[PDB]
């Protein structure tokens, strides 16, 4: 969206040809513009026909019809059920506050409609006491209990809250965030089933994925965020059962990212089931689609079979007499790779990456998938699954083919996964706050000037949230500079604060710094 | 291929006073235009190596995004050599002395006109034309050579 957005066109040029003489406002934003002897004073109502007024407004219920209300409605600290502060509330942790907070939205409904009163009475505060927000720690939250038609955040209510959110509209909410509201409740109705399994960087990953599966339309797949939440993650198993109804087919495997994640255990496992969906597609059989999960896996013999019994298929003849040599031989290795170069020459990309991979040539089978095939997902798939969790291979391709374009874009989400998967974590840990420019002399790699820079830079409050988790579970990296870390601690939490203040999140923005513990 | 030399002669002397604004401006139509002159006086076994050149050039640039044109003058003379190749080799004589293989030699050297995505990235569309003078020996075309090439050929 645009950092500013206009409100009214005040048009005197209707009445008058003379130009503007002059323009000042006044109490109450009364704007009163003067030409010739003859004042155009406007009050601070608003003209709902102007396009400005119409298209600023949206889908909003205002309390009043005001450039002032206007200005406080489009700005300012967010009313406590905004989806965008349950969401900012949740990646911090306080996820039980967010279930009190919706708790009390349900009952403050219930009131209105009981008295048949107007909804755009509801408070914004839901009567919270705002020390609540402040709290350390999730599970020092004293949660209350209330009486008992619906005592405590559950399904009951869940299911309430989503009936009543379609039968009411909410006051200050495009209709779009209300939307995003539902979609919230459902997050933590599955959170609160999961809540006793998952550690909290669970949480924050099924919070990511199910506001993705809302915003399929804009969003390609869950963005490095949720990607790094669930790395993460204690749990990686029950992320991944809880998302892997929807990986049936490579595009959907590569939606969810899963190849940089889930555990290379059940890597191994997602690539054997997504070769088998490969295999049998809508359209026919085909082996040359599932040929590169079944050689990356070290099954050529599987892949043998399946040519084999491929007998329809024009290619069949000439794959079953090439496969079925040994690869270990210098001369067969040698014709492997020259196929390879050839079908990298034809056009046939991922043919090529097969045959690279026939002859355990990786470091050239994943720069053709990586390069050519542009499958980030898939090479980095390929060298986790075929060679290891961590490294040789993956490192110099991340190095390679990652690194250059997140320093250019000054992604810190891709900088610390990089970091982490080369196994540097003392340096992946710092990624978070300082600019992947200013690490391990990458400004070797792209001169300061050909970074991204300016307003482009948006800061990522979720980026901090996550460095006070790993500073505290990695200690053994930090008590070596305190004075240096707390330098630029310091900068970043005040540079957190100041866009959650300007994303209308202020009650999380004082929490932040009232909470955050310097490491002495 | 088995042409005057003062045929080759005229198209080194007219082509660059020729120009083509195909690339926008007045080029020498002679600066994208290149020739194997192989004449009558000259070896008859090199005007099969005049036929085979020709065709490798415009492969060759058509395997850079071009639309090349292959201008054989002519196909009938290529087709004496291998004629007078055969009858000082031995091998029996076809209708007219001509070789049994001169249809597939002819095929050969016409499967390799046509349009194609060239090998290699960046990606790149060329093709190459074939346009073969023939010579019917007294201007019949029941003649071994005409006859195979409007077998091979799609104009005439």
């Amino acid at each position: 969206t645009p950092s500013y957005l206009p409100i009214e066109k005040i048009d005197i040029t209707a009445h008058t040809a003379h130009n503007i003489g002059d323009s000042v406002w006044m109490k109450n934003g009364t704007f009163v513009v003067a030409s010739g002897n003859q004042f155009y004073i406007k009050d601070k109502s608003l003209d709902l026909t102007d396009p400005f007024t119409y298209q600023s407004i949206g889908s909003r219920k205002i309390l009043s019809n005001d450039i002032l209300h206007l200005s406080s409605v489009l700005n300012g600290p967010l009313p406590v059920y905004h989806p965008q502060f349950l969401i900012q509330a949740i990646y911090a942790n306080k996820l039980q506050l967010v279930k009190e907070l919706l708790l009390r939205l349900f009952l403050a409904l219930r009131k209105l409609d009981f008295e048949s009163q107007d909804v755009s009475n509801l408070d914004s505060n839901l009567g919270m006491d705002p020390l609540k927000y402040f709290i350390a720690k999730d599970r020092d939250y004293p949660v209350e209990s209330f009486p008992d038609p619906y005592p405590c955040f559950n399904k009951t209510v869940s299911l309430a809250l989503t009936e009543q959110l379609t039968k009411t509209t909410l006051p200050y909410l495009t209709r779009h965030q209300q939307i995003t509201l539902i979609t919230v409740i459902e997050a933590v109705d599955e959170v609160t089933k999961n809540e006793n399994i998952v550690d909290y960087n669970g949480v924050r990953f099924l919070l990511g994925v199910k506001l993705f599966l809302s915003h399929k339309n804009i969003q390609k797949s869950i963005l490095m965020r949720d990607v790094s939440w669930a790395l993460h993650s204690d749990n990686k198993e029950i992320l991944l059962s809880s998302i892997d109804r929807h990986i049936t087919s490579w595009n959907r495997a590569r939606e969810y990212r899963i190849a940089y994640w889930i555990k290379e255990q059940d890597l191994v496992k997602k690539f054997e089931d997504i070769a088998k969906y490969e295999f049998s597609k809508d359209d026919k059989r085909d082996p040359s689609r599932c040929a590169i999960f079944y050689l990356a896996l070290k099954k050529k013999q599987i892949l043998l079979s399946l040519w084999k019994m491929a007998i329809g298929h024009p290619e069949q003849q000439k794959m079953v007499r090439f496969i079925s040599n040994d690869f270990t031989v210098p001369r067969w290795r040698t014709a492997a790779l020259k196929n390879a170069f050839v079908l990298l020459s034809k056009h046939r990309y991922m043919d090529a990456a097969v045959f690279f991979l026939l002859t355990d040539s990786l470091k050239d089978c994943v720069n053709v998938l990586c390069k050519q095939v542009h499958d980030m997902d898939l090479a980095i798939g390929v060298c986790r699954v075929y060679e290891g969790d961590n490294g040789p291979v993956l490192g110099e391709l991340l190095t390679a083919q990652m690194l250059p374009e997140t320093i250019k874009e000054n992604d810190r989400w891709k900088a610390s996964f990089i970091y982490w998967k080369l196994r540097k974590q003392e340096v992946a840990i710092k990624a978070l706050l300082t600019a992947p420019i200013d690490l391990e002399n990458n400004s070797s790699i792209v001169d300061k000037e050909v970074c991204v820079n300016r307003s482009f830079l948006v800061e990522d409050p979720a980026l901090l949230y996550l460095y006070n988790h790993l500073r505290n579970r990695n200690l053994k990296y930090f008590i070596g500079s305190l004075n240096v870390e707390a330098k630029i601690e310091c900068t970043l939490i005040l540079r957190v604060t100041d866009i959650l203040c300007r994303m209308g999140c202020n009650y999380l923005a004082v929490s932040l710094v009232k909470n955050w513990k310097f490491i002495e | 291929c088995g042409e005057r030399g003062n045929e080759m002669a005229e198209v080194l002397m007219e082509f660059p006073e020729l120009y083509t604004e195909m690339s926008g401006t007045k080029e020498p139509i002679m600066k994208r235009t290149t020739l194997v002159a192989n004449t009558s006086n000259m070896p008859v076994a090199a005007r099969e190596a005049s036929i085979y050149t020709g065709i490798t050039l415009a492969e060759y640039f058509r395997d850079q995004g071009k639309n090349v044109s292959m201008i054989a003058d002519s196909s009938s003379r290529w087709a004496e050599a291998l004629r007078e190749i055969s009858g000082r080799l031995g091998e029996m004589p076809a209708d007219q002395g001509f070789p049994a293989y001169l249809g597939a030699k002819l095929a050969s050297f016409y499967e390799r006109a046509g349009k194609a995505v060239a090998l290699g990235s960046p990606d790149r569309t060329g093709s190459v034309s074939i346009v073969a003078a023939v010579s019917p020996a007294g201007g019949d075309f029941s003649d071994p050579v005409t006859t195979a090439t409007l077998g091979i050929t799609q104009v005439f």
